[PDB]
């Protein structure tokens, strides 16, 4: 029943910084980026405005600041395959580091600089992916720039154990300076 | 330039004159602001009409001529045996904050 | 206000006289003041002002030479002025006030000034 | 909305819009010949439109003949110096063009008022507005407004046949600010489309030389290249006509 409303973000959370706020009252998606004085509970020198289980409604945020979503019928979390189409970038400069929600239930990742391997259909859809550090496996699909593999040995990746610890070595301290 | 006057006029204790203040339509036709001084040969300067329709505080009644388009007027009834004195326009110019005072006017009573 | 302008003379071209108008009845600091002189036989001469905000200015043949100062408290006043010429040769006043505005009606009790 | 405004501000409350996501032709107004002038500083009259900044400042509102001369650059004034003072490096263009046949009325139009005076110059686009008495003499006046204590604003009142020295001239300030992405900035022209010969494009983003052709490819709605198996591109989507 749409419990989830809208977003909240920004560095301080509060006044003295200013604070993005993504909202659905109801009305449209009122996107604000004033610093705010804010509410532990929810349900001033702008920068920017603007005014327009059987729902999934991915989206992913990162920084400008960006927005991609999909917005898939359903009927635990399913599994299958979704894009995700960038439906808004907002020009905002904002610094964020935390956020919080409007108030079903909701599930939050962490993206992470990682390589992988898209397969674009022929609509120019993404079908499938293949997470290019996942398993051993995966690297050799990754290597291969294929969605399968024929029968063989396939070289990846380069074992290297790494220094553990440092150690420094100098002659006995001897003759010291007479400094007595 | 100048807001010239005739140097000098004379009249009867008594009645009224009127003191001229004559310059071009470069300022007095153009501002809303005269400044009328009279000043007794060695007192300060002693402004009369800023203002035109308003004097100074303490000056007495008989004073505060008007203004007729190029020009301004000091209409003083009653002329006292104090009314002789020396007579200066003021006003600012039109360009670069300039202010002009006047030529000179000197009451001249019969002897 | 008692401002008693002195340190007037005559003096030829090259000096400074560093009249002393004292602020002894009206404040000179953080307010709005001028300095003028009168010719024999003339009207006055707006020659300095000095604003609130410590502003100057000068007329045509007194831009770049005539210089105004004054000591912090109501302590005094000046008019610094330099390369002086025959025609300067002009009485000094003080008028306390500031321009077209602020009208002028408080003066010193004359320094007489021979500029020649 | 900020130049065919009806409804001006006095001087000692000068206004300040910050003005975002445009599209801001310069080019309209500056050839619109309705300015007394559009002096412009750190930047060129023209050669705007090509500069897209994060910020505008459109402060807005009516000063006399003399006082348009005052605002410039670090400049020293009644306005310049009580109720609006512009830096010494201000990136803008001032604009000012006379109001008498609008804004002059007879008997006077009373509403503008100025600084009369105040104690100190203002900092580069300060804004003073506190209306507390003039303080001058020897004590806090109280409001009576004691001797040497004075109101601190004055009307104007424009008469319709003052000279332009005491005419309205309405006068609107833009500043250019730069921190962050630019999110106004000129308009960019759009020659019309050819097919069919070695043109040498450039599209919104992307440069080159080709031969543009109507194409059966069916992009997403929100595609705009398309690539092709070694990473060079292959269709663009006319961002006019899709
Ligand atoms: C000089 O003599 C003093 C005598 O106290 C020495 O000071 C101590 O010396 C003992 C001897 O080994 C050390 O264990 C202590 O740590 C010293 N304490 C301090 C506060 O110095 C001192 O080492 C001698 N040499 C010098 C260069 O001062
Ligand atoms: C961009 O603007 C042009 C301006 O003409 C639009 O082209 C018109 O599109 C309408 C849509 O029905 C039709 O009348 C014609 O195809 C075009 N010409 C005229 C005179 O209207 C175009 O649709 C606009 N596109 C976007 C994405 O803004
Ligand atoms: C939603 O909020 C915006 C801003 O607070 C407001 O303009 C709009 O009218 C609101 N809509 C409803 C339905 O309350
Ligand atoms: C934003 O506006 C508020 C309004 O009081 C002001 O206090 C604050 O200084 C402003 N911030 C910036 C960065 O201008
Ligand atoms: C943004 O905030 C983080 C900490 O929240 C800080 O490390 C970073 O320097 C900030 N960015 C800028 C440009 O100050
Ligand atoms: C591509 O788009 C068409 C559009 O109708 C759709 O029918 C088709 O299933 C899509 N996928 C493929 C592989 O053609």
């Amino acid at each position: 029943s749409n419990i989830i409303r809208g977003w909240i973000f920004g560095t301080t959370l509060d006044s003295k910084t200013q604070s993005l706020l993504i909202v659905n009252n109801a009305t449209n998606v009122v996107i604000k980026v004033c610093e705010f004085q804010f509410c532990n509970d929810p349900f001033n020198n702008c920068t920017f405005e603007y005014v327009s289980f059987k729902n999934l409604r991915e989206f992913v945020f990162k920084n400008y600041f960006k927005i991609y979503s999909k917005h898939t019928p359903i009927n635990d979390l399913p599994q299958g395959f979704s894009a995700l189409e960038p439906l808004v970038d907002l020009p905002i400069g904002i610094n964020i580091t935390r956020f919080q929600t409007l108030l079903a239930a909701y599930y939050v990742g962490y993206l992470q600089p990682r390589t992988f391997l898209l397969k674009y259909n022929e609509n120019g859809t993404i079908t499938d992916a293949v997470d290019c550090a996942l398993d051993p496996l995966s690297e050799t699909k990754c290597t291969l720039k294929s969605f399968t593999v024929e029968k063989g040995i396939y070289q990846t990746s380069n074992f290297r154990v790494q220094p553990t610890e440092s150690i420094v070595r100098f002659p006995n301290i001897t003759n010291l300076c007479p400094f007595g | 330039s100048a807001l010239t006057q005739p140097p000098s006029a004379s009249g009867s204790p008594g009645q009224s004159v009127t003191i001229s203040c004559t310059g071009t339509s470069s300022d007095v036709g153009g501002y809303k602001y005269v400044s009328w001084y009279q000043q007794h040969p060695g007192k300060a300067p002693k402004l009369m009409i800023y203002e035109v329709s308003k004097r100074p505080s303490g000056v007495p009644d008989r004073f505060s001529g008007s203004k007729s388009g190029n020009t301004a007027s000091l209409t003083v009834s009653g002329l006292q045996a104090e009314d002789e004195a020396d007579y200066y326009c003021s006003s600012y110019e039109g360009s670069n904050n300039f202010v002009v005072f006047g030529g000179g006017t000197k009451l001249t009573v019969l002897g | 206000v008692q401002l008693v302008e002195s340190g007037g003379g005559l003096i030829q071209p090259g000096g400074s006289l560093r009249l002393s108008c004292a602020a002894s009845g009206f404040t000179v600091s953080s307010n709005y003041m001028s300095w003028v002189r009168q010719a024999p036989g003339k009207g006055l001469e707006w020659v300095s002002v000095i604003y609130s905000g410590g502003s100057t200015y000068y007329a045509d043949s007194v831009k770049g030479r005539f210089t105004i100062s004054r000591d912090n408290s109501k302590n005094t006043l000046y008019l610094q002025m330099n390369s002086l010429r025959a025609e300067d040769t002009a009485v000094y006043y003080c008028a306390r006030g500031e321009g077209w505005e602020l009208p002028y009606d408080y003066w010193g009790q004359g320094t007489l000034v021979t500029v020649s | 909305e900020v130049f065919n405004a009806t409804r001006f501000a006095s001087v000692y409350a000068w206004n300040r819009k910050r003005i975002s996501n445009c599209v801001a032709d310069y080019s309209v107004l500056y050839n619109s010949a309705s300015f007394s002038t559009f002096k412009c500083y750190g930047v060129s009259p023209t050669k705007l439109n090509d500069l897209c900044f994060t910020n505008v400042y459109a402060d807005s509102f009516v000063i006399r003949g003399d006082e348009v001369r005052q605002i410039a650059p670090g400049q020293t004034g009644k306005i310049a110096d009580y109720n609006y003072k512009l830096p010494d490096d201000f990136t803008g263009c001032v604009i000012a063009w006379n109001s008498n046949n609008l804004d002059s009325k007879v008997g006077g139009n009373y509403n503008y008022l100025y600084r009369l005076f105040r104690k100190s110059n203002l900092k580069p686009f300060e804004r003073d507005i506190s209306t507390e008495i003039y303080q001058a003499g020897s004590t806090p006046c109280n409001g009576v407004e004691g001797f040497n204590c004075y109101f601190p604003l004055q009307s104007y009142g424009f008469q319709p046949t003052n000279g332009v020295g005491y005419q309205p001239y309405r006068v609107v300030v833009l500043s250019f600010e730069l921190l962050a992405p630019a999110t106004v900035c000129g308009p960019k022209k759009s020659t019309n489309l050819v097919k069919n010969k070695c043109v040498n494009f450039n599209f919104n983003g992307l440069t080159g030389t080709g031969v543009l052709t109507e194409s059966n490819k069916k992009f997403l709605p929100f595609q705009q290249f398309g690539r092709d198996i070694a990473d060079t591109t292959d269709a663009v989507r006319d961002p006019q006509t899709l």
